[PDB]
């Protein structure tokens, strides 16, 4: 059995999740255990980096009007 | 000009339809699952050197 923490989400960011495990983006591969289309399982101890990740991608693509 | 750019056009038809698949499958094969204290089973996956690190009930 594992422990750890089930991230749920859309399946395009389950895509990107895989993506970012086949290249080693994170420098290794955490991203251990994919359980459904829209549901992974990942290490606790770095989700922050994949957290950081995430929001660089979301805000990439934004175009802040600050 | 014109003879090469009317065989240029259709020189890569044939080629397009040569490769099929160009996503690579990255199925993990573990292999025997190796016992470590308190109850730790690791599989090592043979493909990419991915480990996994459970505990068996």
């Amino acid at each position: 059995v594992l422990k750890g923490v089930l991230i749920e989400c859309d399946p395009a960011m389950k895509q990107f999740l895989l993506y970012l495990d086949e290249s080693n983006a994170l420098g290794k591969k955490f991203i251990i255990q994919d359980i459904d289309d829209t549901h992974v399982f990942v290490i606790a101890e770095l989700v922050n980096v994949l957290q950081e990740r995430v929001g660089e991608l979301m805000d990439q693509n934004a175009f802040s009007l600050t | 000009k014109k003879f090469d750019k009317k065989v240029k056009e259709l020189r890569r038809a044939v080629r397009s339809s040569v490769w099929k698949r160009e996503t690579i499958v990255h199925q993990h094969e573990y292999g025997p699952e190796e016992n470590l204290e308190d109850d730790m089973y690791r599989k090592t996956c043979t493909m990419c050197g991915h480990e996994l690190t459970y505990e068996k009930m």
